[PDB]
RNA sequence: GGAGGUCAACAUCAAGAACUGUGGGCGCCUAUAGAACUUAUAACGAACAUGGUUCUUGCCUUUUACCAGAAC
RNA sequence: AUCCUUAUGCACGGGAAAUACGCAUAUCAGUGAGGAUUCGUCCGAGAUUGUGUUUUUGCUGGUU
RNA sequence: AAAAAAUUAAGGUAUGUAUU
């Protein structure tokens, strides 16, 4: 099976509410672009990853924030938010709901 | 592939008909001495070729009938989906920046929830500590607070808490008791409690309030 | 090998350079019996599937059609040539030489890029593409 | 072929010998391949052959655990209740070990976003997501196909296990519970240890304390002797077989969880296309293997010490003791095992003998091996690291002792449990004959010499300890270090993975990992790396292959130098911020430094001051010994119990102020008795084991498996080290010299910032892209790192070579350097390099043609140009003529900046203007020799064609924003062009595209509010 | 016939005892080929240079360059 | 005549998802697909196989 | 009247149109 070609075809563009909802996920949001931000002539803030190698967080906390190491809150996107497949995502229902039944015999008996 | 069929050409040169850019007496004496060195100077058909003459026997019908195309591994559903899923990624969600996370606020913060569903059924370590830099300039602007309003002393806790925080010790002990110079409560309050350590110390902050 | 078809006289090389329009023609320049001559045909015959969209590939012998020796310059065991438009193609692989390609690419993949990059380079007219990677050190 | 060529290439990356990217990715598949061939085999003939255990052999086994807790008096574990005190803290403990492999992550793969959402989903329902497991727990008893991936480690070749995510957080949860319980209820007892309170160097100080302590281990004079083994008790896990197990989880816990245990085991293991159940042995990649794995070895520990003597060690279940100790000498000495521990699989046993009892035990094994050619010494193994003197003597009385108490151990423990072979044993012997005392903990080879004997022929060493009775209170013995020929090994291997794995990576990414891994053996190793001579050999090397692959992309001819700024300045300044181990010049002619102020323009050089040079400071300083952090700790610990006495003995509470003098003091570190989490880390405990078992389950190396810094803190500082690398190479002045920093534009670097090239990575990789796309966008973070170093790469000192010019540009290049040349032709397009000169040109013009009247001058005419000027370099012709009213009088020709000016010399007519546009590189920056030079060539060259004898050149770097000029001067000139320049430089529209389109090329931006409008 | 031929062509080329095969002459003798053992590799040359392969040391992991050991 | 229930069709309004939705001169399939089990029994419709698109389908508007 | 050398080379081709 045939790999398509290495033409490119000109870019396309919609955007509505719903699309803007959908794209959401897959670009890097508001805070998540600070950390690529890199302030120079002074060491990045840093915090060590459970395997303890260390995460540097750019500007993405602001400078009087650091002194007193404060972190941020900001703005929390919620649209890349992880979601379930919908393979998985009535498995955990479907034995969530099993489940109730088991515990209403215990209950009774 | 029609042109692979046909076999003619007109009696012509490659070279030149595509339009081609690029880009003995002696002799017979080497011959002769080669010679008098040529005078004086596999494995794998054999295991095989064995049975290759083996196969001689097998029939023209038999040659046919042969089965064509068997897979035994279904490599391709396999393949696809794998393709599948690995095609596309998703970006991490914003909750991941690794700063936030305390324990405590987590349990008390669900432990709470769980409860609640019943009854409806019925600073990191990890952090680098503050750079001088970025803490020089946390100093600036409360200076200029500080400046700004020499009364208000609203102005100079913050900047003995603030400072504090981020330090301590020997910088905001001196400015608790300099912005500390009659009427405030809350300066008085404030002194005694970082300053204080020990009863005689604590005694004469007090002596100040009264 | 068999999956490639061979070419077996100069008049057959120069047609097929000329009646494939929209895709590379791909051509190793070597004969049979070359270890290297036979590696590259194996690499090639995998490729030549799933590329068949956008390149063509062919095999030619240096014994078998020699007319093509002076002209282009072939040395060694094979050079793979492409071409476009009967515009020869040219990539810089780091290795020194700008024309052909003569050592022999490692894995499937690697070889696709390199495909791909000539033939994407080359439909703007473009005469120099580069390889992604650079195999200077390896050959 | 394809099996014995699997074989035979593996052997040669083992070795470090180079056999090709390609292979080294190929043989790692071949040899799963094969491993998970020879794991179908193991079954398929377990089939046959039934269980291996015997009946009879499983009474004894079975009777062992039943008489140890019956006599330690032992509750068995319940089932979780429905309603239960901690299923909060215990799900949360769960969940975020199973998140935080996700906290690194920028992006998320398919699959690693469905287990993410589902641990959102048990945060957001912990009410229904508990009832889930609990019933999954009693009654699901099939499962689904686990998958099996292969490290390469590039020496060992291991599993990796991945489960599915629904089953994931019923093991996690079931494995924090059994956990918590357990220890809760004592079942481990001290003597199994990857234990929760020390780390594995700390243990192996402790280990070797308890030696000394204890009661005359050491006194030789009367026959006496001691011995160690360390023993890999082999396939243990691979050997676990469950209709045994089952039982003994029952023992230890209620039915209803140890069926499942049974259960999870056996799945269906699916590696692409082959897939086996797995009948017989233990897989480790699930989440309570860890606590099977310690149930198992206290089994095997009761055989070898037997009851009797396992109390001694343990203690009653009243007080039970603590690690070493006992509580009398007298139960000390009654049996020759004196100390034992046992870390995951390797035991540590040592014996106290004397002839009466020593004579014995070497009698019985010879009777029954009978050696009349003395060949017990053909097998046996010293340790190599150390030199003769040092090792262990092969004497016929101590060469049979080692081989009798071996020999008495084989006897203990049945074949079917586990295979203790003699090969993977080692053992040593302090006798009269041998002073020396040798084993080796995690990665540690030690020695012990006593006081006693130390006559015996001793240097010291980086790594030695000095030992303390807790009696005497003196120095007893004596302990050197050494690494492990082993993880020496893993280090050799680890950075060709480095060098191997990327095809195409960034140089950034390349200087990261090699900081990684060589922080991480410098701080679990501290004191020994100065006393191995090959290890630190090995570190020189190191170095230099990852500054070669650095070096060959750039370029690929090589320099003779590459000035030590470009790897050792920080990531911020733009540098790859790698650490050092070795020995590094910086050359004194590189610190040298030139800034502009409107007055002039100085110079600065350190290098006439002689005294020691300059050396990029090293890690070896910066990290303190293991010792002192002991010896601190020990003395912290109690200073804090101090204080915590001193507040509640006043009714008050500990200050910080007391202790915000020691925090990053004590292993523990203070620091975390003040974390505000420590309430709910009480309850998450193993975790010490779990780390090392992290192995199994996922795919990445993880340096740091002896530390969770939650537990432990932060056990190191490399704060300092930072500003000291900064300090070497001369202060931000002498760095960015190197760099194009004065080619931007910009005045001051306090208010700038930088892109980062690793997420910039990420935004390109959302579209859809074929591969060939997808790589080129890697190479994009290395054309930044050019530029901004490009100024001493291309040089005439470092890549020798021939010069050549840019088409259009007074740009020269010594090699290819093939990113340099694309950045730079860009930088300059549409021939803005004539454009610049053009635009100079004009503003002397609009300058002077103001000013015919106040200089009194008749014409001011800018000349033709040819148009090919610009930028060729050899020979130059005037723009600019000058005429007078009269005549003018001219000086000594001279330089801008300079005072004292005589106009008095001649007396004579016109004047023309040269505007010369150079970008310098490093060598000379300073324009003041060059300008001068240029103008003496062109008035006395023949070629060159000037209207008068009479000019001033002006000479302009384009690069470091230089400008400078050497005239012949009239009364008001000086003071004109002086403050004119100021006003062209910091203004031109030609410049300003310069200016603007390299701080693209760079990506340096400025700010000041970051918060969208 | 003889010496010498800075003339060529064609064969061989360390020595010795012992085994096998072929040919010639009257079991013996002579010649040629193969195998084994010894001498010391007393040297066909009181001289000694380059290259290929395979291994082992250094390497930019590149050469129409090498370092210095091994065997063929 | 009002009222109520289920199915199907067009439809205002409100949500969720596109790793999802289909297609086949193609194999079987309540004459039992595919699962669960406390081991006594219990649910009952799709599973293979090849393939198309899937960080997007059509359509407008601004600003340069 | 205190002291300079003993290391070499390839991996460096701008397309593209027009004219010959
Ligand atoms: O609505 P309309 O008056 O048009 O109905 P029709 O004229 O079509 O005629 C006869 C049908 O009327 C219905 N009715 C009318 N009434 C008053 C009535 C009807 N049906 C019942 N039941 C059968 C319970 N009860 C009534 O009081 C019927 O459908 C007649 O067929």
């Amino acid at each position: 099976k045939a790999l398509p070609i290495p033409e490119d075809q000109p870019k396309k563009k919609r955007a509505g509410r719903k699309f803007r909802k959908y794209k959401e996920k897959f670009r890097l949001s508001h805070v998540r672009q600070l950390q690529n931000r890199m302030e120079f002539g002074k060491q990045e803030q840093t915090v060590l990853d459970s395997y303890g190698e260390e995460v540097g967080l750019g500007m993405s906390n602001t400078s009087l924030q650091q002194a007193v190491g404060a972190t941020s809150g900001s703005r929390r996107s919620a649209g890349n938010q992880a979601k379930l497949t919908k393979v998985m995502k009535h498995r955990i229902s479907e034995a969530n709901q099993q489940a109730d039944e088991f515990l209403i015999s215990l209950g009774h008996n | 592939p029609s042109f692979l069929d046909q076999e003619p050409p007109a009696g012509y040169v490659p070279g030149i008909g595509r339009g081609a850019t690029g880009f003995k007496t002696l002799e017979l004496k080497l011959a002769q001495k080669k010679k008098k060195r040529a005078n004086e100077k596999s494995n794998v058909k054999r295991q095989f070729a064995d049975l290759k003459e083996s196969l001689a026997a097998v029939t023209e019908s038999e040659w046919m009938d042969i089965p064509d195309a068997t897979d035994f591994t279904r490599r391709n559903k396999r393949n696809r989906i794998q393709e599948q899923l690995n095609r596309k990624t998703y970006a991490a969600p914003d909750s991941l920046i690794p700063g936030n996370v305390d324990l405590n606020k987590l349990t008390e913060e669900r432990e709470k929830l769980l409860q609640s569903q019943i009854d409806e059924n019925l600073r990191v370590n990890s952090l680098s500590d503050a750079t001088l830099e970025d803490l020089q300039k946390m100093r600036t602007i409360l200076k200029s607070y500080r400046k700004a309003d020499p009364t208000n002393p609203q102005g100079w806790i913050a900047s003995a808490r603030l400072e504090e925080k981020a330090r301590k010790f020997s910088v905001a002990k001196k400015i608790i008791e300099n912005g500390c110079q009659p009427r405030s409560s809350d300066i008085w309050l404030e002194n005694i409690r970082l300053h204080e350590s020990d009863v005689h110390y604590c005694k004469t902050l007090v002596a100040t309030a009264i | 090998s068999v999956l490639l078809p061979q070419l077996r006289t100069g008049w057959h090389v120069d047609q097929a350079i000329v009646t494939e329009t929209k895709r590379l023609v791909v051509i190793r320049f070597g004969r049979k019996n070359d270890r290297q001559c036979m590696i590259m045909d194996e690499l090639l015959s995998s490729i030549a599937e799933r590329v068949r969209n956008f390149a063509v590939i062919y095999l030619c012998d240096i014994d078998e059609v020699s007319d093509f020796d002076e002209m282009y310059e072939l040395t060694d065991p094979m050079t793979v040539m492409f071409f476009y438009h009967n515009k020869h193609m040219m990539c810089d692989f780091g290795t020194g030489n700008n024309n052909k390609l003569n050592f022999i690419v490692d894995d499937k993949q690697e070889m696709i890029d390199i495909l791909e990059t000539i033939f994407r380079g080359a439909r703007k007219n473009k005469g120099l593409v580069v390889s992604p990677y650079d195999y200077n050190h390896k050959r | 072929a394809w099996v014995s060529a699997a074989h035979y290439n593996r052997e040669r990356i083992k070795r470090g010998a180079h056999v090709e990217k390609t292979m080294v990715k190929k043989n790692l598949g071949r040899l799963t391949r094969l491993w998970i061939k020879n794991e179908q085999e193991r079954q398929r003939q377990i089939q046959k052959n039934g269980p291996e255990i015997t009946p009879e052999e499983a009474t004894t086994i079975f009777s062992v655990m039943v008489e140890w807790l019956e006599s330690r008096s032992f509750s068995p574990i319940p089932f979780p209740p429905l309603t239960y005190k901690n299923d909060t803290k215990i799900l949360v403990l769960a969940l975020e070990d199973l998140k935080d492999v996700y906290a690194s992550k920028v992006r998320l793969n398919a699959s690693e976003r469905e287990e993410l959402a589902l641990i959102e989903e048990a945060y957001d329902n912990p009410h229904d997501t508990l009832n889930r497991i609990k019933k999954y727990l009693l009654t699901q008893r099939v499962f689904k196909p686990v998958d099996i991936t292969m490290m390469e480690n590039y020496q060992n070749i291991s599993p990796v296990y991945s489960v599915d995510p629904l089953e994931k957080i019923t093991d996690a949860y079931l494995d924090q519970y059994l956990w918590y319980e357990a220890d809760q209820r004592k079942l481990f007892p001290n003597w199994i240890k990857p234990s929760d309170s020390e780390i594995p160097p700390l243990l192996v100080y402790k280990w070797t304390q308890g030696i000394n302590n204890l009661s005359e281990i050491w006194d030789v004079s009367r026959g006496q002797s001691a011995v160690l083994l360390e023993t890999t008790l082999g396939e243990m896990a691979e050997k676990i077989d469950f209709t045994l197990l089952n039982r003994l989880l029952r023992l230890i816990v209620d039915p209803n969880i140890a069926d499942y245990i049974t259960a999870k085991n056996n799945v269906v293991i699916n590696f692409k296309d082959m897939s086996h159940v797995n009948k017989y042995g233990l897989i480790r990649g699930l989440k309570f293997a860890s606590f099977i794995f310690q149930y198992y070895g206290l089994v095997i520990d009761l055989l070898l010490l037997g009851q009797e003597r396992a109390t001694d060690l343990a203690g009653p279940a009243n007080n039970p003791n603590e690690f070493m100790q006992f509580k009398s000498k007298e139960v000390e000495k009654a049996h020759p095992i004196r100390l034992y521990t046992r870390y995951l699989d390797r035991i540590y046993m040592l014996f106290h003998f004397e002839e009466d009892e020593g004579e014995e035990l070497t009698d019985e094994y010879l009777a029954e091996n009978p050696d009349p050619n003395f060949e017990n010494s053909i097998g046996y193994n010293n340790r190599k690291c150390w030199p003769k003197d040092s090792r262990m003597r092969l004497i016929r009385q101590d060469v049979n002792l080692g081989r009798a108490v071996f020999w008495e151990i084989q006897s203990r423990v049945p074949t079917s449990l586990t295979s203790i072979k003699w090969e993977n044993a080692f053992v040593s012997v302090y006798s009269k004959n041998n002073p020396n005392l040798l084993f080796s903990m995690c990665g540690f080879e030690v020695r012990i010499l006593p006081r006693q004997r130390m006559e015996e022929v001793v240097s010291n060493d980086e790594g030695v300890w000095d030992l303390v009775d807790e009696r005497t209170k003196q120095r007893t013995a004596k302990a050197y270090l050494k690494v492990s020929e082993e993880e020496i090994k893993k280090f050799d291997s680890r950075i060709r993975g480095i060098l191997m794995a990327s095809g195409s990576t960034t140089f950034t990414k390349v200087a990261a990992k090699w900081n990684t891994s060589l922080i991480s053996l410098f701080t679990y190793f501290r004191e020994a790396i100065v006393a191995t001579e090959p290890l630190l050999d090995i570190l020189v090397k190191g170095e230099t292959r990852i500054q070669n692959r650095v070096k060959l992309g750039l370029n690929s001819k090589m320099p003779t130098r590459f000035p030590p700024a470009v790897f050792y300045t920080p990531k911020e300044l733009g540098g790859l911020g790698m650490i050092s181990a070795s020995h590094i010049l910086i050359p004194a002619s590189d610190l040298s430094w030139s800034k502009q102020t409107d007055t002039g323009i100085t110079h600065f050089r350190a290098g006439m001051t002689h005294e020691d040079e300059k050396l990029i400071p090293t890690i070896f300083r910066y990290i303190t010994t293991w010792e002192n952090e002991f010896l601190d700790s020990q003395r912290v610990w109690a200073e804090y119990a101090t204080k915590r006495q001193e507040a509640i003995q006043q009714n008050r509470r500990l200050a910080f102020e007391e202790l915000e003098g020691s925090w990053d003091r004590g292993i523990p570190r203070i620091s975390t008795l003040f974390q505000r989490d420590r309430h709910t880390l009480a309850y998450d405990r193993g975790h010490r084991i779990r780390r090392e078992f992290k192995q199994y389950s996922l795919e990445r190396n993880s340096p740091f498996w002896w530390t969770n810094s939650h537990h432990d803190g932060k056990l190191w500082n490399l704060n300092a080290y930072r500003t000291d690398v900064i300090q070497a190479l001369g202060g931000i002045e002498t760095i960015l010299e190197h760099t194009l920093f004065k080619g931007t534009g910009f005045n001051s670097w306090e208010g700038l910032f930088w892109e980062k090239a690793s997420g910039f990575e990420d935004s390109m990789q959302f579209k859809k892209l074929t591969h060939a796309q997808r790589t080129g966008l890697s190479q994009i973070p290395n054309r930044r790192f050019t530029l901004w170093w490009s100024p001493t790469i291309n040089r005439a000192n470092v890549y020798v070579g021939f010069l050549v010019q840019l088409d259009l540009t007074g740009i020269f290049l010594h090699g290819k350097i093939p990113t340099l040349k694309i950045s730079l032709i860009q930088i300059f397009r549409a021939h803005l390099w004539q454009k610049i000169h053009e635009s100079i040109v004009f503003d002397i013009c609009q300058i002077l043609d103001g000013e015919l009247d106040v200089l009194q001058i008749e014409s001011v005419t800018k000349e033709t140009v040819h148009p090919r000027k610009s930028y060729k370099m050899n020979s130059s012709a005037a723009d600019i003529t000058m005429e007078s009213v009269h005549e003018w009088e001219v000086s000594k020709p001279s330089l801008l900046h300079e005072t004292n000016d005589s106009f008095k010399g001649l007396i004579t007519n016109k004047m023309w203007f040269d505007v010369q546009l150079r970008y310098g590189d490093y060598d000379s920056h300073d324009i003041s020799r060059y300008v001068r030079a240029k103008f003496l060539d062109y008035t006395t060259d023949n070629v060159s064609m000037y209207p008068s004898p009479t000019g001033v050149m002006i000479g302009i770097d384009l690069a470091y924003n230089m400008y400078d000029a050497y005239g012949n001067w009239f009364n008001g000139l000086k003071p004109l062009i002086q403050n004119s320049m100021r006003t062209i430089m910091k203004a031109n529209p030609a410049l300003y595209v310069l200016r603007e389109r390299i701080r693209k090329g760079l990506q340096i931006y400025q700010s000041s509010v970051q918060e969208p409008f």
